[PDB]
RNA sequence: AAGCGGAGAGGUA
DNA sequence: GCGCATGCTGCTCATCAAAGCTGACGGCGACTGCCG
DNA sequence: CGGCAGTCGCCGTGTACCTCTCCATGAGCAGCATGCGC
């Protein structure tokens, strides 16, 4: 639901959030980026680190 | 300017402009000419129900295909189609297609 | 001595591809202006004017 | 549309005034549409990435 | 359609409840600042007095009811209340956006957040760094590549 | 804090219990700011007893003005002693009738 | 010609002029002279006719009284508007922060009916602000310019449509008033003609024409010839009078008691009274000149009436049905057509005097209902005029529009031709006009109805393309406001000298034919064949034999800044836009030479602007000094004129003035007697000639650089003169009263050394960026507590002291509340060009210094004179700008002199050159009008005769080209290069405005992130597609190191300063503030957001009890640090 | 030991 | 000469205001009276 | 009942930088300051 908000139509997207209680796995770029962690691309994956 | 709004209609999937219809199935082509409108029935070579394609505005050409001579012929009556060939002049519709 | 071999990160606006920011190798010259090579002006997309 | 009338002399020569009034109707539209076309191109983009 | 709402509401433990209100939350001070003018006036802050006119309200309907008017004025109070309170949470939504000075809509709690100018696509995409600077480009037919 | 221990953010709705567990106070007056002594006013929109004190280790009336008496609380304004950063972290609520 | 001193500037032109360019402000001083209701204007519209010279303010007094209560026992009247004189000189309230304005009084007289009495008074209404000589307005002490704005006129409108699905024609007419509620009839997808009154759903027109007082058998009498109205009839079901009054009261106003009366009432106060409908004067016209009703009677009560409401259905169903005449019963003949809505016959012009009527309509409206309520409430026999009014309201209108208004805008003062074209300016948008945003691409295109009305070419190239325009040279206004160009009367095939002005509703009845055409010194046309611009805007080929009129001269489409360009019909239309709107640009130099090669219009283009001093009367100068000039008039008379040095501009450059004459000529008026910004000796001039070479040289040209000479800088060539201008206060507080002082606290004596006895520092001092100006000192608090606040210098900032101002409370100063004193600091220093300073051309050149050479690398001609500037040659062809080349041609030619040999006979090729013009001397000056001026073969024939230097030799060959040496190796140069000397100008865009650089400082509150701008030490916002060029490269710890300690952490900003000033290893980041922010907002809305770990159990995330240490010592970089 | 918000106008690439 | 009364003037506080305003346009869906 | 077609409302409409001006009122309610009368 972070990245659908941070798109377009915020306030339909959490009113439909809310509705169903959703819940975010943190595992994007956008998501990274906004809470401030390595994004898991290029020299931020397991492997690398 | 001209090429950008096709290119957002086609990564949007939106239905067509100028929509053309597309052919189902294989069959005996009858275009019952109208007074301003065509007909296409498309008689089933394999034996099924009659698929009417009607309300075909004259504000098109029809398409100037490879017919069974091998050479590019415009779309008549007695002509046999192949199953999902575009017949009127314009862009198809991608839903249709899949 | 302390800028040597510390690169800086050059960009030009709006950056439309990857190439629109770029590192560099600065050296310290006489005056208020920023001198770029020849040859990296048409990833930037830039000119003197 | 096309104006029926042309244009018969070259810069060269130097254009008459109304030759070069109606040379003017084709300029506009271009400084203009550089400025309008910009946007959806970047909605584009946006929506693409 | 409505299954795909009454689900919801069935599947998870959560309540339908929840739709109406029977308190307020009230945003930290420090998110709501007051600047003064050249060492005068302040310059308002809009969550400022959307906050002061649903408090005044509740005050007015609470001494109202508690004096034993009738009926009808408690209903209008009522009605008055709830209508601040939509125009707290988002304005413009039903009926005349209310203004201030000047005739200009204020801004809402749910306007801190949706548009191009809204804290996700304003502060948490892009921000302004340190250790940055700007200026003129020029040519140099002497350096290297690097 | 670190980011390494977040696995999951949720949403959901939220009763009124839930916000009366927010909430360090109620306010009950639209006053913000006074205009004489420039200090917030009593069970305002600002006040201290709620959100927090405005400047480090001070109360609102005389009382304690140093480092070493923190954490107990001023018995004449309620004022907890402590950082003023903390005035960005609190909420109230308002009741409504 | 026709100026008394001007310098002689031989023209290439070969056609006579009949008309002289007009005064250039009148657009803007007519108008003021019109409101105001001066003796000037009273006389000239008696002039032309003196039916009814009816001012500006005393039409609103006379529209707004009489006013009357509802019994009808009392009266109350304005009239007589007058101005007393103004407060103070402009010199004086820009200095002192005050408005120029004027006191206003009326005389206002009560009259009870029952009694008889009659009590009449003078009343005092304000300050009026009053224009000064320029046209401008000095409000608050900031000189300001309000500019005219292009709108719709009131008037009936036709309109039609396509079908989208059925393929048919739609018609619609919309009424357009002044002031009121709108009306819109239209025919829909089937035949019912239909009426929106005030745009709410659609009802048949049967209905309200019923509803007007129309019995059922006089439709078919007067519209039975259409099946339309057939159908719409059959489909009814009305047949009634109180009926359709009931049913239209009840669709316009919801809930209420529709009665009978309410009925009839409202619909007869709402079209008819002249309380809520307007029609104003131009309305009225066009509403009369569009159906052809009753023309030539004076128009009175301009109100909507029935007949016009008739004539309109009639003229929309016979529109609609095919025909291509109509005449109503009563009315001429008219043509039925549809309307265009751009055509400059339907766009008037609000100018300045009608823009601040409307301000003043509202004011007096507004204060008039408190007038009329304070009768009800007090008692009779002590009512007097000065009891019923307050004039507050007036002067909150007139002080809200004059300040904080969108269309009176800040001057523009970067030379004398930005602030003339200021003005002459119109505007699109504003308050009742158009969008930035949804503005269109059909409104922002040229018309062919602007040709002599509005410049095609000058416009802004950002989003206001198209939205804003000049006027042209020759163009006037209308009294309704319709643009007006000169046209020379031609008949029987004899162009007479005869002008008139016509406006485009005129323009479109006659055929006009081409300024340039071949008239055989006797009044006909060489050939038959011309080029006419026809009804529509089109231009055909037409034997000249049924022509009425003719321009006036060439360069009469053209605006004032556009016709300073010479060989501008060789340029392509976007660079001269550019060079036209990069003129506007240029500062001030400390020489100011004037072009050698120019136009006409410089010379005018000063005098008009007004930034000279001119004789007013015939004299004998008799002293001269730096200061002012005395001249003594032939009757006893003298006259002083001051001038002023090294004064400040709206935009930081210096303004200047130096008297050229001297101590015992003799003036005459009109004449020039002293100089000033960008002028010399009379004409404008914004740069200097330069000697170029077109070529490419080592690279360092390349994608527009430029390559200059170091003589540019040794001898002051390029240099200007810059102020600034530094404020501070001492105001009062709770704890004490701050006061500028000495006894600063403890900080070095080394420091306070500048500083004089007093405070504020010397004149003369020179200052750098941290330095002290004058020394404030304020209460710190809980005597001896006290705090530095004196005013520094800014970063970057540098040179001497001019003046300083001292404003003080002692002394009795006008000063806002709270302030004792007041304390200003100017700082002036000169710039000398470098590298990143902007040059440009008058034909779209541009660029940047890219390099500064020693004179002694530089290519050099045969006797060893070096070049000046380098300009590329892979730019001229491919943008279609040729004028350079052409002018460079003629500059050289001038700048050497000529000679053409007419021993035999004169060469074929200068039969047509004027004679005077087959001689110059060394360093002449001429003249190239805009679209007559010097063709190919003349310049051609002048390149082949020009004089040689002091030796027999000839540097430049028959096709402008000269053989140069190389400065750095000696070897000649293998082809000849083209050399010539052209004219550049020096741009506002300077390097030393535009570099910055930050490591630490301001941070915001609400979120931590670093300020924006220069004005505060700011960082650079790295936006979202720098995001995703980071995350596109795979670069994952340079996006979170910037994102997390360099932006937002407010924990980790201080580690990383610590571990980098000792050594150490950088650290882990943390969690931003901006997260933080974002969840208290959700939870503030009412949402339950959590953040979970990998067991359950939502994570505090709300601080602790951590490290506060402060190490460091130093501040962050949030301010300075003291010794 | 101490402040930095909104509205409008005009420009540069 | 003192007391009383009347008129400039500083300070202070309210949100329910509406007559003014009128030159954006495509995509998509709910929904609502309205005909049949 | 059953469709049905229009109509209305809400969503979106590129990036980075520089300079300037202005920011609620009216009316009420004391608080004196001056003139007049005994
Ligand atoms: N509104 C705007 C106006 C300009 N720009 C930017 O400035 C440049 C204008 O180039 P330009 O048209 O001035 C010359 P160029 O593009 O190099 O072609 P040429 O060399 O053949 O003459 C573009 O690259 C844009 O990236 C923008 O982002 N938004
Ligand atoms: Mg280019
Ligand atoms: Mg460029
Ligand atoms: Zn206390």
């Amino acid at each position: 639901w972070l990245s659908a908000a941070s798109f377009q139509e915020t306030t339909r997207v959490l009113t439909d959030a809310a509705i169903n209680c959703r819940s975010d796995k943190l595992n994007g770029l956008k998501e990274n980026v906004i809470i401030g962690k390595l994004i898991p691309a290029g020299t931020g994956i397991n492997r690398y680190r | 300017t001209g090429g950008l709004p096709r290119v957002q209609e086609l990564f949007e999937a939106r239905v067509p402009r100028g929509k053309a219809p597309i052919a189902d199935v294989t069959g005996r082509v009858r275009l019952e000419d109208g007074e301003r409108f065509y007909k296409i029935t498309i008689v089933p070579d394999d034996g099924g129900e009659e698929v009417v394609y009607d309300k075909i505005s004259k504000r098109q050409r029809l398409r100037v295909f490879k017919h069974e001579d091998g050479s590019e012929r415009v779309l008549s009556d007695g002509d046999h189609v192949e199953v999902g060939q575009q017949l009127m002049e314009g862009s198809a519709d991608p839903h249709e297609v899949l | 001595e302390v800028i040597a071999e510390h690169p800086v990160l050059l960009n030009r606006a709006p950056t439309l591809h990857r190439l629109g920011i770029q590192a560099f190798e600065p050296m310290l010259v006489e005056g208020k202006a920023i001198q770029l090579h020849p040859l990296v002006c048409e990833a930037f997309n830039a000119d003197f004017d | 549309e096309f104006i029926p009338r042309p244009v018969k002399s070259s810069f060269r020569e130097g254009l008459t005034v109304l030759e070069y009034f109606i040379n003017t109707h084709g300029a506009r539209k271009g400084l203009a549409d550089t400025a309008l076309r910009t946007a959806d191109s970047g909605y584009l983009t946006r929506r693409l990435v | 359609k409505r299954l795909k709402v009454v689900a919801a509401f069935q599947q998870s433990g959560n309540s339908p409840m929840g739709m109406v209100l029977d308190a307020v939350p009230v945003i930290p001070p420090e998110l709501r600042p007051m600047v003064q003018l050249d060492g005068g006036r302040f310059a308002t802050s809009d969550l400022n007095d959307l906050y002061r006119r649903v408090i005044n309200r509740n005050n007015r309907l609470k001494r109202l009811i508690d004096l034993g008017a009738p009926e009808i004025i408690v209903n209008n109070e009522k009605r008055m209340l709830q209508e601040s309170v939509d125009a707290l949470f988002d304005n413009g939504r039903r009926g005349r956006p209310v203004t201030g000075p000047g005739n200009r809509p204020l801004k809402s709690l749910s306007d801190l957040l949706k548009g191009k100018q809204g804290r996700f696509r304003q502060n948490l995409l892009g921000k302004r760094v340190d250790y940055s600077g700007r200026s003129v480009i020029v040519v140099g037919p002497q350096l290297k590549l690097h | 804090l670190d980011v390494n221990f977040f696995d999951e953010l949720r949403i959901g709705l939220a009763t009124a219990e839930d916000i009366r567990q927010w909430s360090y106070g109620e306010v009950k007056k639209p006053e913000t700011i006074n205009y004489r002594t420039l200090k917030p006013e009593k069970d305002g929109l600002f006040c201290e007893k709620i959100f927090g004190p405005t400047r480090d280790w001070e109360c609102y009336c005389g009382k304690y003005k140093r480092v070493r008496f923190k954490g107990i609380i001023c018995e004449r304004c309620g004022v907890e002693v402590t950082r003023a950063k903390v005035r960005r972290e609190r909420m109230g609520h308002i009741e409504l009738a | 010609n026709s100026v008394p001193g001007a310098p002689n500037r031989v023209s290439f032109a070969k056609l006579r002029e009949p008309l002289e360019v007009p005064g250039l402000l009148d657009v803007q001083t007519d108008s003021f002279e019109w409101l105001i209701g001066s003796p000037r204007w009273r006389e000239s519209a008696a002039e032309r006719g003196d039916v009814n010279p009816v001012g500006g303010l005393e039409e609103v007094l006379y529209e707004l009284s009489p006013i009357e209560d509802f019994s009808g026992s009392m009266s109350l009247s304005f009239s007589d508007p007058r101005f007393d004189d103004v407060k103070a000189p402009v010199d004086e309230c820009k200095d002192k922060d005050m408005t120029y304005a004027a006191p206003l009084f009326v005389t206002a007289e009560f009259i009870n009916n029952n009694t008889g009495e009659i009590k009449s008074q003078t009343v005092f209404m304000g300050d009026f602000p009053m224009m000064t000589e320029k046209g401008t307005f000095i409000i608050n002490g900031t000189e300001r310019v309000v500019v005219s704005q292009l709108v719709r006129s009131p008037g009936v409108y036709f309109d039609e449509t396509i079908d989208k699905s059925t393929d048919k024609t739609l018609h619609s007419v919309k009424v357009i008033p002044s002031r009121g509620a709108w009306l819109e009839f239209d025919v829909d997808k089937r035949d019912t003609v239909g009426v929106r009154i005030d745009r709410k759903r659609r009802q048949p027109v049967t209905v309200l024409l019923k509803a007007l007082g129309w019995t059922s058998e006089q439709i078919v009498e007067r519209f039975g010839f259409s099946e339309i109205m057939r159908s719409t009839l059959e489909k009814d079901n009305t047949v009634g009078t109180d009926e359709a009054l009931l049913d239209i009261y009840r669709k316009l106003r919801p809930g209420e008691p529709p009665t009978k009366e309410s009925a009839q009432t409202l619909l007869e106060n709402l079209f008819f009274k002249e309380k809520r409908y307007d029609l104003a004067r131009v309305g009225r016209y066009k509403v009369n000149k569009k159906l052809g009703l009753h023309v030539g009677e004076p128009i009175t009560s301009s109100t909507l009436t029935e007949e016009d409401v008739v004539a309109t259905i009639e003229y929309l169903v016979r529109l609609h049905e095919g025909q291509t005449t109509m005449t109503v019963p009563g009315g001429v003949e008219v043509p039925v057509e549809t309307d265009d809505i751009d055509h400059f016959g339907n766009r008037r012009l609000r100018t300045v005097g009608e823009l601040i009527q409307n301000q003043i309509r509202v004011g007096m409206s507004r204060m008039e209902r408190v007038v009329r309520e304070r009768m009800t409430t007090q008692d009779v026999e002590a009512i007097t005029p000065q009891t019923l009014i307050n004039i507050r309201p007036v002067v909150a209108a007139i002080k809200e529009f004059f300040g904080t208004s969108q269309l009176s805008q800040f001057m523009d003062q970067n030379n004398p031709l930005s602030g003339l074209t200021h003005k002459r300016r119109l505007s699109a948008l504003g308050p009742g006009g158009l969008s930035r945003e949804r503005a269109g691409l059909e409104v922002r295109d040229v018309h062919p109805s602007h040709y002599g009305r509005m410049c095609p070419i000058e416009t802004p190239e950002g989003p206001n393309i198209g939205l804003i325009g000049s006027l042209s040279v020759y163009a006037r206004v209308n009294p309704f406001g319709f643009i007006e160009t000169p046209y020379r009367k031609v008949v029987d095939g004899v162009v007479s000298d005869e002008i008139v002005y016509l406006t485009a509703d005129e323009e479109d009845r006659h055929v006009v034919a081409q300024a340039n055409s071949p008239i055989d010194a006797d009044g006909r046309f060489v050939e038959p064949r011309v080029l006419v611009r026809r009804k529509a805007g089109e231009v055909e080929y037409v034997p000249s034999s049924e022509v009425d009129y003719m321009d006036v001269s060439p360069r009469q489409m053209v605006s004032v800044a556009t016709a300073m360009i010479p060989f501008l019909e060789h340029d392509d239309a976007n660079r001269a836009l550019m060079g036209a709107n990069m003129q506007r640009q240029a500062v001030p130099l400390v020489r100011s030479e004037a072009p050698l090669v120019g136009t006409g219009m410089e010379l005018r283009a000063a005098i008009d602007a007004g930034d000279v001093v001119v004789a007013e009367e015939s004299g004998v100068i008799e002293e001269v000094s730096a200061d002012y000039i005395t001249v003594m008039h032939d009757n006893g008379t003298r006259r002083t004129y001051r001038m002023r040095k090294f004064a400040r501009s709206n935009h930081g450059t210096c303004a200047n003035q130096c008297p050229i004459v001297d101590a015992g000529d003799r003036v005459e008026a009109g004449q020039v007697i002293a100089d000033g910004p960008c002028t010399d000796d009379g004409e404008m001039a914004l740069g200097k000639n330069l000697l170029v070479a077109i070529m490419p040289w080592e690279g360092h040209n390349y994608e527009d650089a430029i390559i200059l000479s170091n003589r540019l800088v040794e001898e002051d060539v390029l240099t200007s003169i810059h102020i600034e201008e530094h404020e501070i206060d001492a105001r009062d507080t709770k704890l004490g009263a701050e006061e500028i002082t000495r006894d600063i606290p403890n900080i070095s004596d080394e420091v306070l050394a500048d500083l004089d006895e007093r405070g504020i520092v010397r004149i003369g001092a020179e200052v750098r960026d941290g330095d002290i100006l004058v020394g404030k000192v304020t209460p710190k608090g809980e005597a001896r507590e006290v705090r530095d606040t004196s005013l520094k210098v800014p970063h970057g900032e540098s040179g001497k002291v001019i003046g300083i101002r001292v404003f003080s409370r002692e002394d009795e100063d006008e000063l806002p509340a709270g302030v004792n004193e007041l304390v200003r600091v100017y700082v002036a220093q000169k710039r000398k060009i470098s590298d990143g300073d902007k040059l440009a051309g008058r034909h779209g050149n541009k660029g940047v210094i890219g390099k500064i050479l020693p004179v002694e690398d530089m290519p050099f001609l045969a006797d060893g004179t070096p070049v000046d500037i380098i300009l590329n040659t892979h730019g001229v062809p491919r943008r279609m700008n040729i004028g350079q080349i052409l002018e460079t041609h003629l500059g050289w030619c001038a700048h050497s002199g000529w000679k053409v040999d007419a021993a035999k006979g004169v060469p074929d090729w200068a039969a047509r050159l004027p004679d005077e013009l087959l001689e110059a001397q060394p360093n002449a000056i001429v003249s190239t009008p805009v679209f007559d001026g010097a063709q190919e073969a003349e310049l051609q024939g002048l390149l082949s005769c020009t004089l040689p230097n002091r030796d027999g030799d000839v540097l430049v060959d028959a096709d402008g080209k000269a053989m140069l040496f190389d400065g750095r190796s000696g070897e000649p140069f293998p082809y000849p290069v083209t050399v010539g000397y052209m004219y550049i100008m020096k741009l506002h865009h300077l390097v030393d405005d535009k570099i910055h650089a930050r490591s630490t400082g301001p941070y915001s509150m609400i979120t931590q992130q670093p300020l924006g701008g220069k004005a505060q030490f700011g960082g650079q916002r790295f936006g979202e597609m720098e995001c995703w060029a980071m995350q596109a490269y795979g670069a994952a710890y340079t996006l979170q190191e910037l994102l997390t300690i360099k932006s937002d952490d407010t924990v980790g900003r201080v580690k990383v300063y610590e571990a980098i000033v000792k050594g150490e290893n950088i650290p882990e980041p943390g969690i931003p503030e901006s997260f933080k922010v974002l969840l208290k907002e959700l939870q503030s809305l009412c949402l339950n957001v959590e953040v979970l770990s990998s067991d359950g159990a939502a994570i505090e995330l709300r601080e602790g009890e951590d490290e506060d240490l402060e190490r460091a010592a130093a501040n962050l970089g949030i301010n300075l640090s003291r010794n």
